[PDB]
């Protein structure tokens, strides 16, 4: 009779489901050295799962079938994914899923965190042809992509110009897109930013063109966006009414300035609703103490000394 | 326009411009202002700034010299030498012109902070001008481990730029005026004479 079923593996000691509707899988990835569920989820299949949560998993090195999320094809109607420091994935593989299958009718939401640097990755846009005398195969990431409200993808070295492609390519939808994550992404550059190889570059102005009716921008740990990156942002403000969170905490670059001006020119849309900038060593407490004073933000949070961002069960499922 | 005399507390955070002669240059010091540190594991570029009050004119945070060793998952990090960043750095104490020190009273003299390309630009004995911001730093005593109740604040020019002096330049500028007049003289049959009497 089960419907939702959650493990936390918080330690380690030595066919058809279609009851089910919801799997959370939480792992001590200190402790958990190997996939609990492999062998049922690549085997099985969970007809009616709507939400599927990994977290902490290590994907085994002999098994190219679980590293290309071959198993993740078995489940249709998985209105939201999430996963999470899964030490031995990678949005590579994932990505190369996306392109060759209409793997899901409909994703609400995708959520990937994969937690090592792995090599960039640029949105594989090449479209084969076996020859010119047979069809161009069928790329599946606008299908796939196409029903997303939430996107987050942060820590996933994911390229600038993979992101910029989604969005010219309307891969993402924009007209349904509510919610965007990027934070963490190394692989990120904004255009004003001299130093760069070409295809980490980020447009946002293309971007936030795009998919303008977006809630909550997530740039936290987005080391790239200093003061002077800020700057795009500022002139993009007309293209982002809709936004009314924005986590940009934990950036060690983005002094006051930046943050001030932006909220001044988002003014002249009326307060941005909620903002963050938790462990941001460069805002000054003056300004701060004047975005409260003059009410150019409902709430905005400034504990300084809050070390990490990963809130359990709110912001992440990876586990301690 | 001052010198170390006449500079005075008053003149705390302002711009200033002090003339007087060199002493005691301190040794030049690399001054690490960024370190970068390669997580081993993790494939991430960490780094890490730093501050003290001489590195900047505004009074941020201290930053304790202290070198990571280890990710926020753990991961043992190493540090990047060549990527990192360091900033030469000298201090230079400049002393009140003798001719200048009022009757009976010895010359002052107060500090300088030179970074970077400033450094080495001059030598002691040399007569200067400094520009820089007058500042304060340190505890001055308020820290309750001391308890003297009178002494005060240590004060540090942190130099914009330097200019050598024998005003009454150290080397002169010459124009095209001056070549052809120095050549011209150097013709006159008895310049020697000319010279040495004048």
């Amino acid at each position: 009779l089960l419907k939702k079923i959650e493990l936390i593996f918080v330690n380690s000691l030595v066919v058809i489901y279609s009851e089910l509707e919801k799997i959370t899988l939480i792992c001590d990835k200190k402790k958990i050295k190997n996939f609990p569920l492999c062998r049922a989820l690549l085997r099985g299949q969970f007809p009616l799962l709507q939400k599927l949560t990994i977290t902490g998993v290590t994907f085994p090195m002999n098994n190219q079938d679980i590293m290309n999320f071959q198993w993740l094809l078995n489940f249709p109607d998985l209105k939201e994914l999430w996963i999470e420091d899964n030490d031995n994935c990678e949005l590579s593989k994932f990505l190369q899923l996306l392109k060759f299958s209409n793997v899901w009718k409909n994703l609400e939401k995708l959520t990937f965190r994969e937690n090592k640097l792995y090599p960039i990755v640029n949105l594989d846009e090449d479209q084969p042809v076996t020859n010119d005398d047979e069809v161009p195969s069928m790329l599946f990431y606008k299908e796939n992509l196409q029903n997303l409200e939430k996107l987050d993808l942060m820590g996933t070295s994911i390229s600038g110009s993979a992101l910029t492609r989604l969005c010219e390519q309307e891969y993402l939808d924009g007209r349904k897109l509510r919610s965007l994550n990027i934070g963490n992404c190394p692989n990120i550059q904004f255009p004003n930013n001299h130093a760069h190889t070409a295809r980490m570059i980020l447009d946002v102005n293309a971007v936030l063109k795009r998919l303008s009716k977006l809630e909550e921008i997530n740039l936290s740990h987005l080391s790239s966006l200093n003061d002077s990156t800020m700057k795009s942002f500022i002139i993009n403000v007309p293209f982002l009414e809709n936004l009314k969170r924005l986590d940009i905490s934990h950036n060690f670059e983005i002094t006051g300035i930046s943050i001030y001006e932006f909220l001044k020119k988002f003014q002249m849309d009326q307060p941005l609703a909620y903002l963050n900038i938790d462990g941001c060593s460069q805002v000054s407490h003056i300004t701060v103490n004047m975005i409260r004073a003059q009410n150019l933000v409902t709430q905005v949070d400034c504990v300084y000394e809050r070390d990490v961002w990963r809130k359990f069960g709110i912001n992440s499922y990876s586990y301690s | 326009a001052l010198s170390p005399r006449t500079l005075t507390a008053q003149h705390l955070n302002k711009l200033v411009s002090v003339e007087g002669i060199v002493t005691k240059t301190s040794l030049v010091r690399p001054k690490l202002i960024r370190s970068v540190h390669y997580a081993a594991k993790t494939g991430r570029f960490h780094y890490r700034d730093y501050t003290d009050a001489t590195t900047t004119l505004t009074t941020r945070i201290p930053t304790p010299a202290i070198y990571p060793t280890e990710d926020t998952e753990g991961n043992k990090l190493t540090t990047e030498y060549g990527y990192s960043t360091f900033i030469d750095h000298q201090r230079i104490t400049v002393q009140e012109m003798p001719e200048m020190a009022p009757a009976g009273q010895l010359p002052r003299s107060i500090d300088v902070i030179l970074d970077d390309d400033l450094v080495d630009k001059t030598k002691p004995g040399d007569r200067v001008n400094v520009v820089g911001v007058f500042k304060s730093l340190g505890a001055g005593g308020m820290n309750q481990s001391n308890s003297n109740t009178l002494i005060g604040f240590k004060t540090l020019i942190l130099g914009n730029t330097v200019y050598p002096l024998h005003a009454r330049a150290a080397r002169q500028m010459l124009t095209d005026f001056d070549i052809r007049n120095i050549n011209k003289l150097s013709k006159k049959k008895d310049i020697f004479d000319i010279l040495s009497q004048s």
